[PDB]
């Protein structure tokens, strides 16, 4: 009585390929166009916003979630997915790094755990592996600004700039030409609202757009307005009105 | 479709998988019981089956107690609804030590449901076949239920289950509606036993024993405790008067 | 793979009628019990330069009371063994006397069970049964002289003789013309050479045969090479006198 | 492994089979429910039928009062709605001792929803059919609904609607909220906003429906309540005093 | 605080003879001054010619002929009825006296 | 088909119970026939053993569990084993915590739970054994039949094993009478192997195939093994 | 599915071209349905007629009615 | 239910109007249909109602009484020696069905061919039992 | 009825019969050819005494040796393994 | 849990697992132990057919079981690693235990039953590995050879030769032994070891690795340099019987 799955639900097909990454992929694919842009003045994520309902609130729905400080993610997948991952990615963010070296794990370390928790549910049975695909977009005083890519099986590479969902090449084809390093944040805001209209039409707007960067201080982002101690968060989401602001400026 | 027949860790598009249907089946395939509420009580009964006279009578009663107020009696699968029972038992003893007082008829209901709804989230454990009725009188009044095998249960004013169901339906709503709610305790099992009677006439292939216990808190005060002498006597009178043959 | 729990219409295991099947590939081993001893003699087969003959044997000493000899995959005889060594010592030494054959059998017979996926029942940890069926011969000072067959299904039987093996089907039936009841020890080591010759497509040589007694002066005791030639040397000569 | 409905795995495609059909098939029940938001009350109206005279309908639940404050609708069978509910409770009792407040819908939904996603991978258990609503009248937000479904998705709500007349309720509320420039109306009394309720109800689902066809579950700043049968009709004819 | 370990005095006396063999005993029982019992079997009979007398304090006694009385028991059923020796069962109380000294 | 609900102990079948739960009935006939026969003061088990062989000495169809309990097999052999030492477990227990002998009926239910925990285990499997276990507790005399299933029933006389309904057909008759002799033992006894010589139709009855076990009111655990049958044919 | 009210209208119409002791209650009929269109109905209708060629009769009691539905409804779904 | 029920027109085509046309004339009673098994196969609906294959009949297998009866039919046709007890015969046959203990009566003169004999015994009977018939047969009594 | 497996005595009888057809020199019992059989089927029989036919038409023999007999139950038996 | 089956019987009372991993032992390499009756010959292959390996870091076929006692095989190395370790472990145990140096039959019975373990035990499959174990019993200087199959079955033979070709140098080894006169001189028994190894190897002759195991722990390598030297012999040889 009870499990005794212990049998691997990932294995290997005739070519070398493992069936359940290709499947998860396919997903994957057909998931919300997401992006990811360094402006080397910061960093700016941008992910469609979407709504259930026009009665439902989208304050609770989670496009953009902040790993670490000074850190967000964003991703082009399996939402269930991506939910639970985010908190086993907070959790020894937090533990194992925020009181031990006295502050976040730099990006790409926090980028390897990410990519352990994916591959040991690829490894092992009784469940099968994650399926998503994030862009992790990131500060850390130690590496600047960072962009990175993990893959559903943990497979990770670097980049500079990038789009994961549906009609990826052509976004990445019009950021390629409006961005080639020292540049604006605002200005990188205005190239990134650009390229999402002419790759989604049918209705296009701020509030159908979330838009987040790292790019930024204020004093309430210390969190406190007294005397300095430490830098503190520079993660910073913008509300819809700021947006439209931008679309605004031309 | 398919997969949901030789499991129950995935879910059918019927919203009702195979396997389960084929549990509820075997509990038609059974004998009749049935559960009588009334107005300060609830009376059980249960045709026996008589088969040959190497069989010993009130030994081999499918009356089983749990506790000290509650009398549980089942259609279906004799060791399907024994291993229930013994489960019944085991979180009865424990929760009179814990709690200090006798397991709830509606707490008794939650703890075979979860037992049950536990083996329909695995395809590794197989559940049960049985249907069960139950009841008793507890400190917030009179209860019958009635648990399915699916996971399914609530609360009842009557009760029955079995290769007998639909005749017995038949002949208790007829004299609940009669009655308030079936009146006293001691009319009841004259009532039960004119339900037995009209039961009996689905079987027919083999002749019965009946067998009839009380939970009544006017006429017994609150104890569970069977239905024999004669008490048991006048209701067989009773039926075979009314009901003729 | 192939079930475990997933019996015939008749009811037998799948898995005890495959247990059956490898049991019937190995060489013979033969057994009669007589009244001043028990004779266990094995068919060890194989002659080569290149193979040493008399460094292998099929008859293994349990303890100074206790043998086997077995037939089947040999493999399989070294986890059977093992257990058997454990629970015969460790009632040596509570109560100080030997242990039954009987009892032995049903203590080995216990994890022959466990294959395949766990129970509720029983943890089970192995993945197939055992393949090999023995014949565990002894002495107790309360029944005497004995001899018992093992099956790996459960079954054990006690048997004045039994013999098992390939060759089992024409030995068995010499065995009981041959059996009678006022049969000796050494009377059954020279009729236990006569099957063993008829039977082979081979000349008789201790390099293909090997025999073991048991006296209760002495304990479970091998029959040796040096000893059980003399004894085939003797039965050459007194056969081939007879044509 | 297995395959994709034998067992919880991808689909070919990336989908899923086993959540969608949990979407599908448990809300045809005969079941049909809207929450809608008060001024200083939530309402929920949720059909709730017996279909024997012999079956006593206060057993009968799928309003369930969580805590003292705290509701929970259930769309979908007796099997699961009791599985969610001990989750629910315990969560909700958990919550209090721990960190010494109490347990709001949001909360509620999101634990609930990581947790059914990690039966969703298991290949030994299933994702609950169940879609559950959960209701109160927090004193961190004002009345709130938050509606979990399941696939491990969840989202919050200011009004919502199950079962296939989801369209015709939305587009009542959706038209009356444009027009008002609110979302919430405005009216102390429970009595008044289960009015308010029944009206945009009646016109949406087209028919008019008994006390004992009725149950509705009023959230109020620390309490919920059920209106009783007698309660749930002298509103029905309020509206009807008016006609 | 706690050790209930004392004394319940009793006086037993074994003889071994030609042929046979006594277990003699008193059939008071005591704690201190008070008086427990006036009779009370202070030989037992644990069946196969063996009789048995655990003198010295009643709380041990009563444990160590519980676990012994299952192990007469249980080598019978294993081993089909064969009687249990002097020695042997000597054998088996080391083991069980030995086994708590904790 | 067969082979698709055949693989594990989990499932159920349009049928009401699982294939492999039929063929562990089925089992039982092909071993020992056992008859049991009670009065109301003593009850008697008759049952027959069977060798291979000549040479082959015969396996016990009676297992002695108490000194006032046994019980006869019948089927397979190697789960009669596992249960015979859990029903000495049972016992003894009984008698260590609560003074207690152990009850034929109480034995029976705990056995029943045993055996739906086997039944719904995958890789575990029905015994494939019937057992007629007898006793004489302050419950009275007894007998009840265990099937590896977990049906319990307690009876005044039934048989597991080859024609079962042969034997059957001898107690319903003969029933009342020995039934109310109470307080002799040798009529019931008389009476056990009067019955199982005309199950037989492809066997016959001889001495030392046959062994009797009586308990009651005034018979601790008694086997008539051998010889010592021959005074109750 | 039909509603509670068009298992009524049927239950009426195929009684009363039926002959009939006793004013039938079509109602309770009814109830001891739960989606019953018109074919299932007529089964229930012969069924209850069946007890009537035995008790040597062209006329059906409301107790024949009660017992017919239920037997055509526990033979399938 | 597939696409393949497109190949498998011929057969819903005879049916259909076979139905069509005895619900055309449900009151009258003058045909009667009648389809025969062994087991129930995928169809269209039609166990719905009277003016078609309404009614929906069970074989069950036999029991004592009914072996018994068909036992003494078959005992006429052949000779025995008038001493056979069907009842007795009956107990020894587990799970018999009616063309089975006609089988047992052709064994049971297969032993009375090789015997010499042209009735039969009760033995010759019991004997007959023993030998196959090929569906099920009592002879059960191995296990060592 | 049965073309299954059959006894140790039957495989004897079945070689004996194939046999007497043939030429033979001296030396052949069946008994012996029999026992290399762990479980047959009819077919395998045949094959047998066939095969062991063909090792001495190879080295050109009318007869048949106890040696042909062993090397064709060797054959055989092995190639309807797996 | 994964105690459940991953090995089950054939229908033919073999086990399927364990024919399987006797093909994977013929595919690879070659060794061979030929005795004296004052040495005990291993043979094992290096046939470096690239030559971009570096040597001396890539494996050898030769281990220590313990300082009289040596282990060769033909098989994957993966698998022989696992096998290998646990057979050092064992002559320790007996060494730390009993106050004795190790002999020869107590750890044949200990690495064919680890094999043995894993072929009757659920959620683990047998080892890709033929052994042969060879070496000297402590105060003795009789040759001692053992074979061990991953079957977990084992025997002592005078001579065996396991992998590739096992048939044509078992039947060669066969025209050249008797055991009532093996070889005295480590000469002419190494001699014959090479020569077998040649007709197999191909070419050969610094792809040839002997070591040759006199009693108690004088263990010596051959080199190439010698090696080279009996091949040229060997041609010398065979026109001299032509």
């Amino acid at each position: 009585m009870t499990d005794r799955y212990s049998f691997s639900l990932t294995t290997f097909s005739p070519s070398g390929k493992l069936g359940q990454i290709d499947y998860a992929l396919t997903a994957v694919k057909q998931g919300v166009t997401s992006l990811g842009i360094k402006a080397t003045n910061g960093v700016v994520i941008a992910t469609e916003k979407k709504s259930s309902s026009p009665l439902a609130m989208s304050e609770t729905l989670s496009k953009v979630s902040l790993l670490t400080p000074d850190i967000g993610a964003v991703y082009s997948g399996m939402g269930p997915d991506y939910r639970v991952l985010v908190d086993k990615s907070r959790k020894v963010a937090h533990t194992s790094y925020k009181r031990i070296y006295g502050e976040y794990p730099p990006t790409k370390l926090l980028v390897s755990e990410v990519a352990k928790i994916m591959q040991e549910a690829t490894q092992s049975g009784g469940v099968r592996p994650f399926g998503v695909s994030l862009l992790i977009a990131g500060h850390d005083e130690f590496n600047g600004f960072s962009l990175y890519q993990v893959d559903p099986s943990g497979s990770y590479f670097p980049w500079k700039a990038t789009a994961i969902g549906k009609g990826s090449v052509a976004a990445k084809t019009f950021l390629e030409k409006r961005w080639n390093d020292e540049l604006e944040l605002e200005d990188a805001i205005h190239i990134a609202l650009l390229t999402l209209k002419e790759s989604v039409e049918g209705e296009f707007n701020g509030d159908t757009i979330e838009l987040a960067i790292i790019g930024d201080e204020n004093p309430d982002l210390l969190g406190y307005t007294g005397i300095p101690t430490d830098k503190g968060p520079r993660f910073r989401k913008l509300t819809s009105q700021e947006i439209n602001d931008r679309l605004e400026a031309l | 479709g398919t997969g949901y027949d030789l499991s129950n860790s995935v879910f059918s598009p019927d919203g009702r998988n195979f396997q389960v249907e084929y549990a509820v089946k075997a509990v038609e395939n059974g004998t009749t019981s049935i559960g009588i509420k009334c107005n300060d009580g609830v009376v059980f009964a249960v045709e026996k089956l008589i088969t040959s006279k190497l069989l010993v009578p009130q030994k081999n009663v499918k009356i089983q107690v749990v506790d000290r107020h509650i009398g549980c009696v089942y259609s279906g699968l004799i060791p399907d609804g024994r291993h229930l029972v013994n489960r019944g038992r085991e979180e009865a003893a424990s929760f009179k030590k814990l709690y200090k007082t006798p397991i709830p008829i509606p707490a008794f209901a939650d703890r075979l449901g979860q037992y049950v709804q536990a083996h329909t989230l695995y395809n590794s454990v197989r559940p049960f076949g049985v249907s069960t009725i139950f009841g008793g009188v507890d400190k917030n009044g009179a209860h019958l239920y009635m648990l399915e095998p699916s996971g399914s249960y609530w609360g009842y004013k009557g009760a029955a289950t079995g290769k007998g169901r639909q005749s017995a339906k038949a002949e208790l709503e007829k004299l609940v509606d009669h009655h308030p709610e079936g009146l006293s305790a001691r009319e009841a099992v004259k009532q039960a036993a004119k339900i037995i009677y009209l039961a009996h006439e689905d079987n027919k292939e083999k002749d019965f024993e009946l067998e009839i216990s009380w939970c009544s808190l006017s006429e017994t005060n609150g104890l569970h405790k069977f239905v024999k002498g004669d008490l048991l006597q006048e209701a067989i009178d009773f039926a075979q008067k009314e009901i003729n043959g | 793979d192939r079930g475990v729990s997933t019996f015939s219409p008749e009811g037998r295991l799948f898995q005890v009628e495959y247990s059956l099947e490898a049991i019937k590939l190995g060489s013979t081993a033969i057994g009669i019990a007589t009244k001043e001893g028990v004779v266990l003699g094995v068919e060890k087969r194989a002659t080569s330069p290149l193979l040493e003959s008399d460094s292998i044997e099929k008859i293994v000493e349990i303890d100074r009371h206790i043998g086997c000899a077995m037939s089947g995959l040999t493999a399989d005889a070294r986890s059977m063994i093992e257990h058997a060594r454990t629970a015969a010592v460790t009632h040596n030494l509570y109560y100080d006397e030997d242990i039954n054959v009987e009892s032995l059998t049903q203590s080995v017979c216990d994890l022959a069970l466990r294959f395949g996926e766990g129970a509720s029942g029983e943890e089970r940890l192995m993945s197939r049964p055992f393949g090999v069926a023995l014949l565990i011969a002894g002495h107790d000072a309360d029944d005497g002289y004995q001899l018992f067959h093992a099956e790996p299904s459960g079954t054990f039987y006690r048997y004045n003789a039994k013999a098992i093996g390939s060759g089992s089907e024409g030995a068995q039936a010499e065995l009981l013309n041959e059996w009678h009841s006022s049969l000796t020890l050494k009377e059954a080591e020279l009729l236990v050479l006569k099957i063993l010759k008829q039977v082979m497509e081979e000349k008789l040589d201790e390099n293909n045969a090997q025999l073991s007694c048991i006296t209760k002066q002495d304990g479970f005791k091998i029959y040796d090479n040096e000893k059980t030639a003399e004894l085939i040397k003797e039965l050459k000569e007194k056969e081939a006198a007879e044509s | 492994a297995g395959y994709d409905r034998h067992i919880t795995i991808f689909s070919p495609e990336g989908r899923l089979y086993q959540v969608e059909y949990a979407f599908k098939a448990t809300n045809q029940t005969n079941i049909n429910s809207l929450a809608v938001r008060g001024k200083d009350c939530t309402v929920v109206i949720s059909q709730k039928k017996v279909p024997d005279k012999l079956l006593d309908p206060t057993t009968v639940s799928y309003i369930f009062c969580i805590s003292r404050t705290i509701g929970m609708v259930v769309n979908g069978p007796i099997p699961d709605a009791r599985n969610a509910a001990l989750r629910a409770k315990a969560e909700a009792a958990e919550f209090r001792y721990k960190y010494g407040y109490d347990m709001p819908c949001d909360v509620l939904a999101k634990r609930m929803a990581n947790l059914s996603q990690i039966y969703t991978q298991r290949a030994y258990m299933r994702p609950l059919g169940v879609i559950l609503t959960f209701v109160s009248v927090d004193e961190e937000l004002g009345p709130s609904i938050y509606k979990t479904d399941p696939a491990g998705y969840y989202v919050g709500y200011k009004a919502t609607a199950t079962g296939p007349k989801q369209q015709e309720i939305t587009t009542n509320l959706e038209n009356h909220f444009k027009k008002s420039k609110i979302d919430h109306i405005n009216e102390e009394s429970w009595e008044k906003v289960v009015e308010f309720a029944i009206t945009h109800m009646i016109d949406a689902l087209g028919t008019e429906f008994s006390k004992n066809d009725l149950e509705v579950g009023v959230a109020t700043k620390d309490k919920f309540f059920t209106l009783s049968a007698e309660n749930i009709e002298e509103r029905l004819v309020a509206i009807a005093e008016q006609d | 605080q706690f050790n209930p370990y004392g004394d319940n005095g009793g006086t037993i006396l074994g003889i071994a003879g030609e042929d046979f063999a006594v277990l003699a005993g008193d059939t008071r029982n005591i704690t201190d001054y008070s008086i427990n019992s006036r009779y009370e079997p202070k030989v037992f009979d644990c069946g196969d010619n063996i009789v048995m007398s655990a003198n010295g304090f009643a709380a041990d006694g009563d444990a160590l002929v519980k676990r012994f009385k299952n192990s007469v028991k249980w080598y019978h059923f294993d081993h089909n009825d064969k009687k249990l020796s002097i020695n042997s069962a000597a054998r088996n109380i080391q083991h069980l006296l030995y086994g708590k000294r904790f | 088909f067969r082979n698709n609900y055949d693989g594990d102990t989990v499932t159920f079948s349009p049928t009401g119970r699982l294939f492999q739960v039929e063929y562990a009935l089925e089992a039982i006939k092909q071993g020992s026939v056992t008859v049991g026969l009670r009065s109301n003061t003593h009850a008697v088990l008759v049952a027959l053993k069977r060798n291979a062989d000549e040479l082959s000495s015969y396996q016990k169809k009676i297992i002695k569990c108490d000194e006032h309990m046994g019980l006869s097999l019948a089927g397979l052999a190697p789960d009669a084993r596992v249960l015979s030492n859990y029903l000495r477990q049972q016992c003894n227990y009984s008698s260590l915590v609560f003074n207690r002998k152990l009850a034929v009926e109480r034995a029976g239910h705990l056995l029943c739970d045993k055996a739906q925990k086997n039944t719904q285990s995958y890789g575990g499997r029905p015994y494939g054994v019937g057992l007629l276990i007898i006793g004489y507790d302050k419950s009275g005399a007894h007998l009840l039949e265990f099937q590896p299933s977990g049906n319990v029933t307690e009876l005044y006389g039934t048989a597991i094993g080859a024609r079962s309904q042969g034997a059957k057909t001898y107690l319903e008759r003969t029933l009342d009478t020995f039934i109310k002799i109470d307080g002799n033992p040798d009529e019931l006894i008389k009476a056990g192997v009067e019955a199982i010589s005309q199950s037989l139709r492809d066997e016959s009855l001889t001495v030392d195939n046959l062994s009797i076990a009586i308990v009651g009111k005034d018979t601790p655990f008694t086997i008539y093994d051998g010889e010592a049958v021959a005074k109750y044919i | 599915l039909p509603n509670e009210a068009g298992r009524l209208e049927i239950f009426k119409i195929h009684t009363a071209k039926v002959k009939k002791t006793g004013e039938f209650d079509f109602e309770a009929a009814v109830k001891m349905s739960d989606g019953f269109n018109g074919a299932d109905i007529r089964n229930c209708a012969t069924e209850a007629g069946f007890f009537a060629i035995r008790d040597d009769r062209d006329h059906i009691n409301p107790d024949d009615l009660m017992k017919a539905v239920r037997k055509v409804a526990e033979v399938k779904k | 239910f597939d696409s393949e029920k497109s190949g498998d027109r011929e057969v819903q085509r005879t049916m259909l109007e076979l139905l069509n046309q005895l619900d055309g004339f449900s009151s009258d009673d003058r045909v009667k249909v009648l389809a025969a098994t062994n087991r129930v196969d995928v169809l269209d609906p039609a166990l719905l109602r009277s003016g078609r294959l309404d009614r929906k009949i069970e074989f069950p297998l036999p029991s004592e009484d009914s072996r018994a009866q068909i036992l003494q039919i078959h005992s006429r046709k052949m000779t025995t020696d008038d001493d056979i007890n069907w009842q007795e015969l009956a107990r020894s046959t587990d799970e018999f069905n009616g063309a089975q203990l006609k089988a047992v009566t052709v064994e049971a003169g297969m032993i009375a061919l090789r015997n010499g004999q042209s009735s039969v015994k009760h033995e010759d009977f019991v004997e007959g039992i023993s030998e196959v018939q090929a569906r099920k047969s009592k002879s059960v009594s191995f296990y060592a | 009825v049965e073309f299954s497996l059959p006894d140790l005595e039957g495989r004897a009888n079945i070689f004996r019969i194939h046999s007497k057809s043939m030429s033979v020199e001296r030396g052949i019992r069946w008994e012996l050819i029999s026992r290399l059989c762990p479980n047959s089927t009819g077919a395998e029989l045949r094959s047998v005494c066939t095969e062991a036919g063909m090792f001495a038409i190879r080295a050109r023999r009318k007869v048949a040796t106890e040696k042909d007999f062993l090397k064709a139950v060797d054959k055989v038996i092995s190639g309807y393994k797996k | 849990g994964y105690d459940r089956a991953l090995s089950i019987f054939s229908p033919d009372g073999h086990i399927f697992q364990v024919e399987y991993a006797l093909e994977a032992v013929k595919r690879g390499t070659c060794a061979v132990g030929v005795k004296g009756k004052n040495c005990v010959v291993l043979g094992c292959e290096r046939r470096s057919t690239l030559k971009l390996q570096d040597t001396r870091i890539t494996p050898s076929k030769v281990s220590k079981i313990d300082s009289h006692v040596v282990l060769s095989f033909s098989g994957l190395n993966a698998d022989s690693r696992i096998l290998i370790e646990k057979a050092r472990v064992e002559a320790q145990s007996h060494r730390l235990t009993l106050e004795d140096p190790v002999t020869v039959e107590y750890l044949t019975r200990y690495v064919a039953g680890v094999q043995q373990r894993y072929t009757q035990s659920g959620g683990v499959r047998p080892f890709g590995v033929s052994t042969l174990i060879a070496g000297f019993d402590p105060r003795d200087d009789e040759p001692k050879l053992y074979q061990t199959e991953p079957s977990g079955i084992y025997s002592s033979w005078s001579a065996q030769t396991i992998g590739r070709n096992s048939k044509t140098v078992r039947e060669f080894l066969e025209k050249n032994y008797d055991r009532k006169e093996p070889p005295a001189t480590v000469e002419e028994c190494v001699k014959l070891t090479v020569r077998s190894l040649l007709e197999v190897v191909q070419t050969g002759a610094k792809n040839i690795e002997i070591t040759v195991v006199k009693p108690d722990s004088d263990i010596v390598a051959l080199s190439s340099e010698e090696i080279n030297q009996y091949v040229t012999q060997i041609e010398q040889e065979k026109q001299e019987q032509q």
